[PDB]
DNA sequence: CGTTTTATTTTTTTTTTTAAA
């Protein structure tokens, strides 16, 4: 999505990968690979195919995805250089920027009475200056591996979670969670989620109570993990 | 069944412990207003029916459902997440992130020919189980106005083009219910602060009430002992003692061959003061009580006669509604 | 052969059966010198008997009942050759019955062969769909006639060969038409309501029947089913029977007598104390709600709804109707569904089932795409299934803005036709109906219209002729009778009041009134013109809006009450208690 | 030692969803 022209619209390929590398890729990693391009040959009806059909396909090496350090950690020892060289684009403002970096740092965490206890922090902005919001979220989001962004109208409410779809024509329907489903070990970056919407808040606030993604609507209570 | 251990059976019913003891297990760090222990009271000592074998009419059910109401970020999910992370039948909701109609088993497309089935419903599969849910007036008036009756009839007339029947189900309920605002308006007596009227907002029994203490004197507390619960490494076997299965045998127990009957001693009393319940009712924004709440007292007499060991009734059992009651309902001032 | 075991058992059912069976005589001879007529091979013995006389060797016949039934089908015919004037043209139903003996989850592959009894309700069914099941052909060359049996599943109309070798996908088409072939029917049922587990659902079962047993089938009965479990040859599961049991020989409060008919109303020696004693009215106030108490106006008015209305001889013109369109209201909390659901128990088609769920395609079918049989079946419904019957309903308050569309042809078309992408015929309601809506936070407060305390839908208010409300007060010594009445409601001990009247006496003198047809010549009649002309000046104060839609409750009520009285020729009085509580109808 | 193989489209009713002064 970086390359595509202005008068061009992204299409995918498949992958076939079998054997030992199975299991070596997650969904919306940006990855890197070496194969082969190699067609297929679909044969089977004499009328459908017989025409050269050639519907290509991939075949695989590996996924690639763009202590060992300690020595020069050790040549290292401070606290506060981190928001010295963390996001240099603004001068000031390092409050801002160290209450983040504490959601960068976690490590608070129990599980007594059976139950887990909620270890991650989430902040809330208000403010029109100039701030360049859309700055630290985009470092945040680049840097924080495992990051998402949402917008105040892009995602309603069961986009950012999983929802439901229609088709007759590939079978039955699922949840296919969205970012804010699959955000977890990280953050999704809403912008403006005053102006999204009232109800907006619902969904959202059952995930304040972290990992708990209740749904009544493919016949069930799932969770999620959120 | 274990015939081996009857000796703590009966030791347990007739020390007056009850009230406390086992409630003081269920929670097991928290004091959160304790008096809510004692609303756990309620819950156990398992729950008999009057069922009607002599004349078969009116199907009296013996249902129980109780809410946990809301304006302040309480345990009103973790003890909901604390008995389904321990009852079985587990299972947790609220509003705005599912719809009212999941007991549907919807066939949005099947591997079928269109032979349509709703082959089972969601919601209700809790068989004398729980659903957990969570932030009631969320949703639209559809929803949470639909269940106006299952509550205490437990019928699903499923009256559509499709295949049709009377079913049923029965569970209990409870819920963390909000209020149109985040704090309770003062000045205000409580039948004005929730939207629903004086029949529906002052339906059950009671609806408990979940306050701060305005003063940093309560607050410390229960920091102060489970700040350390990272930093305590150790838990203390106490006097109250932690049962770790002791408990969860009796209770098993509690229902098989004695049979709380109510013959005519502890029955007069609401029978009398029926004066005191309603005749406060002259007055609008002060509430009395309606005719299915004295339903819910005589089921609330069932559970205390067999353990403290008269299976017939004792006439103290209606003061636990009063000292259930009347901690917000002779809460009428004005 | 080893089921020649099953043919001794024929034996065994050969000799009992032409021998003395039962009564000094025969059992099994008045259905066989009936059969004659279309050869119709239908006939019902007990099962009781191979115990009479069996000596219990059921379980010499109840297992191998689908292997050994066509040789029991034999039997039949071997007992109607040994003295009917026969050719061996008779053919196969045997329709046993007698089986103390009765499930869904009693089943298995283990079940095949048996005489279980199941009984089931009626909804998504199929018609009459026959099926020309024997015939006759050859292979290319030359012997045209078989007489066989071509009707097992695996059937083809290509054979081999008969007198000699010829070829083996080669075919004739030959006599579908000097022979014997069957007819039969297939639907949906579900499980019964006297049978409810918790957790799981009636499930579907489907079925097929018989000539004789087909077409005979109508709403929510209780009927005694075969258990002929058979597979599919596809596989799946389905089933398979051939004995069902689902007013004029009497109903209870009898021993024979004479009537009109035999036994339709016989038994007027004991009805009559209770037919003409008028004060027998309190026992239908009293004692027939004994463990109930609310207002005593509902109690001595709903009568009439369960009764017969007009049925009168008029015109081609217009129709001319019975009964009423009906409601009640009030705020919960005060007893007001106890009655609805008690009328399922009380009376028949006493639908009790909410309106909360229904959709407006609750009332009759929607669709098919879909060859399910023929691309075109949406003539199901729940509504028509009302024989002779009432569909009162809970919870019409959050109901949508379509279901008027029904309701519209209450009271004066009453006919059935879908704007889909089917067909529209029509239908007869033969129903009255219930209405369940409610208050927002109840009490109607008494300062606005009562029209107005709910403010509904235009036309509704206009043909619901009576209403009938209870609403609450506070006066506590009013509440000391009910908790002092369920002092007798747990304590087992004749807790309720003592009756006078029991239900099914009650229940068949129901009857006994609807065939008397009154003839209303009445002077009276003629000066209900000054009944409801006081009426009017009733009407002219506390000024609801008022026409002759009410004259007919004007006109019913009071002439079916003459009905109620067991009697033609109406009489005058029955107006002026009409008079009363509806004079309450415009104050109401 | 010979003589033959293989395709379907639009509308319903439910449960989802979505619109204007
Ligand atoms: N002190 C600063 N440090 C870095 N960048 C700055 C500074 N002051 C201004 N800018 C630039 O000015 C731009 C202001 O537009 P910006 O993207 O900040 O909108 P915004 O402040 O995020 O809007 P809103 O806060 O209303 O969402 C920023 O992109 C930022 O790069
Ligand atoms: N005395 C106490 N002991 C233990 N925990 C407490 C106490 N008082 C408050 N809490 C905590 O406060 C939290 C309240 O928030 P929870 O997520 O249950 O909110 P909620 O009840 O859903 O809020 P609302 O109902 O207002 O939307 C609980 O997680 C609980 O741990
Ligand atoms: N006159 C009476 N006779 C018998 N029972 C009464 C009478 N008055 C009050 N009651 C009792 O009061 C209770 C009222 O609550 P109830 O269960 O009737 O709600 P409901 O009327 O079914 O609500 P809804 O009709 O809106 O569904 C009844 O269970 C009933 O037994």
């Amino acid at each position: 999505s970086d390359q595509v022209p202005v008068g061009h619209i992204p299409r995918s390929m498949t992958i076939m990968c079998r054997g030992e590398v199975t299991r070596m890729a997650q969904p919306g990693d940006h990855i890197v690979v070496s194969g082969v391009f190699l067609p297929l040959m679909r044969t089977g009806f004499a009328q459908m195919i017989q025409g050269l059909l050639s519907e290509t396909f991939l075949q695989a090496h590996r996924i690639i995805c763009i202590p060992e350090e300690l020595e020069e950690l050790a040549q290292d020892d401070f606290y506060e250089r981190l928001a010295t060289s963390l996001a240099p684009e603004i001068y000031g403002h390092l409050d801002v920027k160290k209450a983040l970096l504490l959601l960068l740092v976690g490590g608070v965490d129990k599980r007594p009475d059976g139950m887990k206890i909620r270890g991650n922090i989430n902040i809330c902005l208000m403010g029109d200056p100039g701030v360049a919001k859309s700055q630290l979220l985009g470092y945040i989001s680049r840097l924080a591996v495992r990051s998402q962004y949402t917008t105040g109208r892009g995602s309603s409410g069961v986009g950012l979670t999983a929802a439901v779809m229609k088709d007759p024509l590939t079978g039955e329907m699922t949840l296919e969670g969205g970012a804010l489903v699959l955000a977890d070990q990280g953050v999704c970056c809403i912008d403006e989620f005053d102006k999204m919407a009232d109800q907006d808040r619902t969904a959202i606030h059952e995930v304040m109570e972290q990992q708990t993604i209740s749904i009544a609507k493919a016949g069930i209570m799932t969770t999620l993990n959120a | 069944f274990p015939p081996e251990r009857v000796e703590l059976l009966q030791l347990l019913a007739k020390k007056p412990d009850i009230y406390d003891r086992l409630a003081r297990a269920i929670a097991p760090s928290i004091y959160e207003n304790d008096d809510i222990k004692k609303g756990i009271l309620l819950q156990l000592f398992g729950g008999t029916k009057k069922k009607h074998a002599t004349l078969g009419r009116q199907n009296f059910r013996s249902e129980i459902h109780l809410l946990l109401c809301g304006d302040p970020g309480t345990s009103k999910s973790q003890m909901l997440q604390y008995v389904f992370n321990l009852v079985p039948r587990s299972q947790y909701t609220s509003g705005r992130g599912s719809s009212a109609v999941g007991l549907t088993a919807y066939v949005t497309k099947d591997p079928e020919t269109r032979q349509l089935v709703l082959q089972t419903g969601a919601l209700v599969l809790a068989d004398n189980g729980v659903c957990c849910i969570d932030e009631f007036d969320k949703m639209n008036d559809s929803t949470r106005s639909v269940l106006h009756e299952v509550m205490e009839q437990q019928t699903l007339s499923i009256a559509k083009a499709g295949i049709i029947c009377q079913l049923n189900a029965r569970t209990s309920i409870l819920a963390a219910a909000n209020p149109a605002e985040s704090q309770w308006n003062k000045r205000k007596n409580i039948i004005d602060n929730v939207q629903l009227p004086h029949t529906l907002l002052s339906r059950f029994d009671l609806i408990f009430l979940v306050l701060d203490p305005q003063d940093e004197i309560f607050d410390k507390r229960l920091a102060s002992h489970l700040v350390s619960l990272y930093y305590v490494t150790r838990h203390e076997e106490e006097d109250t003692m932690f049962d770790m299965s002791v408990l969860r045998d009796y209770i098993a127990y509690a229902r098989e061959h004695l049979s709380p009957t109510l013959s005519d001693e502890a029955q007069q009393r609401l029978i009398q003061a029926y004066v005191d319940m309603r005749k406060v009712g002259a007055g609008r924004g002060q509430i009395s009580a309606y005719p299915r709440q004295l339903e819910s007292l005589i089921r609330l007499s069932e559970a205390h006669a067999k353990v403290r060991l008269s299976n017939q009734v004792e006439l103290l059992d209606v003061e636990e509604a009063w000292r259930l009651h009347r901690e917000a309902l002779k809460q009428s001032a004005t | 052969v080893k089921d020649e075991v099953g043919i001794r058992a024929q034996k065994l059912f050969q000799d009992f059966l032409e021998e003395f069976k039962e009564d000094g005589e025969i059992k099994y001879t008045r259905p066989a010198a009936s059969l004659e007529s279309p050869d119709r091979c239908t006939l019902e013995v007990s099962f009781e008997d191979v115990e009479k006389y069996d000596q219990n060797l059921a379980t010499a016949i109840i297992e191998e009942y689908y292997h050994i039934y066509p040789f029991l089908c034999q039997s039949v015919s071997n007992y109607v050759k040994d003295r009917i004037g026969l050719k061996t043209q008779k053919d196969c139903y045997v329709a046993f019955t007698e089986v103390p003996t009765r499930k869904v989850r009693d089943l298995t592959t283990s079940k095949i062969g048996t005489l279980i009894r199941i009984s089931g309700q009626v909804v998504r069914t199929h018609p009459v769909h026959p099926e020309l099941v024997s015939g006759v052909f050859m292979c290319l060359d030359c012997q045209t006639e078989i007489r066989n049996v071509e009707q097992q599943f695996k059937f083809t109309n290509p054979t081999i060969c008969r007198n000699p070798v010829c070829s083996n996908r080669k075919r004739f088409m030959l006599d579908v038409e000097k022979s014997l072939f069957l007819d039969f029917q297939k639907i949906r049922i579900q499980e019964t309501q006297a049978e409810l587990p918790r957790g799981c659902i009636p499930r579907a079962v489907e079925i097929i029947l018989r000539s004789e047993l087909v077409e005979t089938v109508q709403a929510g009965d209780r009927y005694d089913f075969t258990g002929t479990l058979i597979v599919v040859p596809d596989y799946r599961m389905a089933f398979l029977a051939c004995s069902v049991q689902a007013t004029d020989l009497p109903m209870s409060e009898v021993t024979a007598e004479d009537m009109k008919k035999q036994m339709t109303d016989a038994e007027w020696h004991k009805i009559y104390e209770m037919s003409k004693d008028r004060n027998l009215y309190q026992n239908l106030i009293s004692s027939l709600f004994p463990s109930i108490y609310g207002n005593d106006e509902v109690k001595r008015g709903i009568l009439l709804q369960q009764f017969g209305g007009v049925a009168k001889t008029t015109t081609e013109k217009t129709s001319l109707r019975g009964d009423i369109n009906v409601c009640i209201v009030g705020d919960p909390s005060t007893a007001k569904s106890q009655f609805l659901k008690q009328v399922s128990d009380f009376s028949p088609r006493a639908i009790y089932t909410s309106g909360k769920a229904s959709s407006a395609a609750g009332l009759t079918a929607a669709v098919v795409r879909d060859e399910e049989s023929f691309d075109f079946v949406i003539e199901a419904g729940a509504l028509m299934l009302a024989d002779n019957g009432i569909c009162c309903i809970d919870e019409f308050d959050k109901m949508d803005q379509r279901d008027q569309v029904a309701i519209h042809e209450a009271m004066e078309q009453q006919t059935i036709s879908i704007a889909r992408a089917g067909v529209r015929a029509t239908l007869n309601a033969r129903t009255s109906i219930l209405a369940a809506a409610n208050p927002i936070n109840g009490r109607y407060d008494r300062s606005k219209s009562l029209q107005q305390n709910i403010q509904l839908s235009a036309p509704i208010m206009s043909r619901f002729d009576l209403f009938f409300i209870l609403v609450d007060e506070c006066n506590e010594v009013v509440d000391y009778a009910i908790a002092r009445k369920i002092v007798d409601l747990h304590s087992n001990i004749e807790e309720s009041v003592e009756r006078a009247y029991t239900r099914e006496e009650v229940l068949r003198y129901v009857t006994f009134a609807r065939q008397f047809k009154p003839v209303i010549s009445q002077e009276a009649g003629h000066m209900l013109v000054e009944n409801y002309g006081h009426l009017r000046q009733r009407d002219t104060g506390t000024s609801w809006r008022i026409t002759v839609r009410q004259l007919e409750s004007m006109i019913r009520l009071s002439e079916a009450m003459a009905k109620l009285e067991c009697s033609n020729r109406v009489l005058e009085r029955h107006v002026k208690e009409a008079f009363r509580l509806l004079n309450k109808s415009i104050i109401r």
